């Protein structure tokens, strides 16, 4: 019914300025104020403005953060417009349906858009398969990337049970995460387990089996 | 204005109650209404709205969840817990500058659970490039808090030594950890035993992993 999508985050450099986007659908924007929360990560979330809804004058009012961003909007799409970007301002961004008429303010929220504040440099990951040396553990070591995010499935979602992937963890501007996968013993060496790594910032994916040594 | 929600962590017993505190440096009770909002987050999702104006449930929300107060002090209450209220929680000033607590991580307890742990030497096409990483797995345990030690014939590293951690499993309430030795090829292949050590309150000694490099 309801929709919200936000676009236009991505890897960005320190001083830099970025717009994103969030697009709206299954109801009356023009009756709504729009508000952007962040949240970097393992932190906690952030209001950062809104704008007004027609009733209102389309004014926009920001937190004291931030009072360096600006809201906009498309009368169905609802702007951003960051400056001088800093550290402190990588997060997920995220659009909210905030006051109407009575309907509650942030029960809707996008999806979000991972916003990177960084002068490294886009990089692809290398991708090791892990195997050993009743159930057995298999894994993959997905190393050297940036930024974030990646994906790991196993068996292109098949084995969905007893996976395991890790938060990716950040050393000297190179991301480096693992996945594990906990398989009948019946499973594997007899049939092939595979790991999917994907990485869209740099077009990258990579299926890389787990052969037994 | 400030929300001071406390405490910032908790743990709960499958069906007992979870009760959090939220609260503001001044009232946000108007003539009518009380401007507080609770959110669920639960990883890798926006927040969820849980608790509108203070007290009511917004709809669909499971009845457990019950808020109350006015004026500063708000509190939201979940009873009984269920496994998958395993997340993080937020109160926010719903109007004016629309300020968010600062969270709270809410646990689910469950009986202790020994890690499941698994060593894998480095791959052959890593070693190609002239690297050598060695992981080990410590999964599906419980309590959180777990210690692991790197040995390499018996001298303990850390330097190079990544280490990850998933939130507590939304479904049978475990943890996990993720460890990696990063070396160069020219060191890994100077030596012989790789030992992955675990001190975890489920056994009053080391659970260790091992292998040697030369009986691969
Ligand atoms: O600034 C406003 O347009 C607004 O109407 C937004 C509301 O959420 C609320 O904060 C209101 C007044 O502040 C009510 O006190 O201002």
């Amino acid at each position: 019914e309801v929709m919200l999508v936000e676009s236009g985050g991505g890897l960005v450099q320190p001083g830099g300025s970025l717009r994103l986007s969030c697009a709206t659908s299954g109801f009356t924007f023009i009756d709504y104020y729009m508000s952007w929360v962040r949240q970097p990560p393992g932190k906690a979330l952030e209001w950062l403005g809104f704008i007004r809804n027609k009733g209102n004058g389309y004014t926009t009012e920001y937190s004291t953060s931030v009072k360096r961003f600006t809201i906009s909007r498309d009368n169905s799409a609802v702007y951003l417009q960051m400056n001088t970007l800093r550290a402190e301002d990588s997060a997920t961004y995220y659009c909210a349906r905030d006051i109407g008429y009575g309907n509650s303010p942030f029960a809707y929220w996008g999806q979000g858009t991972l916003v990177t504040v960084s002068a490294a440099s886009i990089t692809p990951p290398s991708v090791y398969p892990l195997a050993p040396g009743s159930m057995v553990t298999l894994g993959c070591l997905v190393k050297g990337y940036f930024p974030e995010p990646v994906t790991v499935t196993w068996n292109s979602g098949s084995l969905s049970s007893g996976v395991h992937t890790f938060p990716a963890v950040l050393q000297s501007d190179l991301y480096t995460l693992s996945s594990s996968v906990t398989v009948p013993s019946s499973t594997w060496p007899s049939e092939t387990v595979t790991c999917n790594v994907a990485h869209p910032a740099s077009s990258t994916k990579v299926d890389k089996k787990i052969v037994p040594r | 204005i400030v929300l001071t929600q406390s405490p910032a962590s908790l743990a709960v017993s499958l069906g007992q109650r979870a009760t959090i505190s939220c609260r503001a440096s001044k009232s946000v009770s108007s003539s009518v209404n009380s401007y507080m909002h609770w959110y669920q987050q639960k990883p890798g999702q926006p927040p969820k709205l849980l608790i509108y104006l203070a007290s009511n449930l917004e709809s669909g929300v499971p009845a457990r969840f019950s808020g109350s107060g006015s004026g500063t002090d708000f509190t939201l209450n979940i009873h009984p817990v269920e496994e998958e209220d395993a997340a993080t929680y937020y109160c926010q000033h719903s109007r004016e500058l629309r300020t968010f607590g600062g969270g709270t991580k809410l646990e689910i307890k469950r009986a202790d659970a020994a890690p499941t742990v698994s060593i894998f030497p480095p791959s052959s096409e890593q070693l190609t490039s002239g690297g050598a990483s060695v992981v080990c797995f410590l999964n599906n345990f419980y309590p959180k808090d777990i210690n692991v030690k790197w040995k390499i014939d018996g001298s303990e590293r850390q330097n190079g030594v990544l280490n990850s951690w998933t939130d507590q499993d939304s479904k049978d309430s475990t943890y996990s950890m993720s460890s990696t030795l990063t070396l160069t090829k020219d060191e890994y292949e100077r030596h012989n035993s790789y030992t992955c050590e675990a001190t975890h309150k489920t056994s009053t000694s080391p659970v260790v992993k091992s292998f040697n490099r030369n009986e691969c």
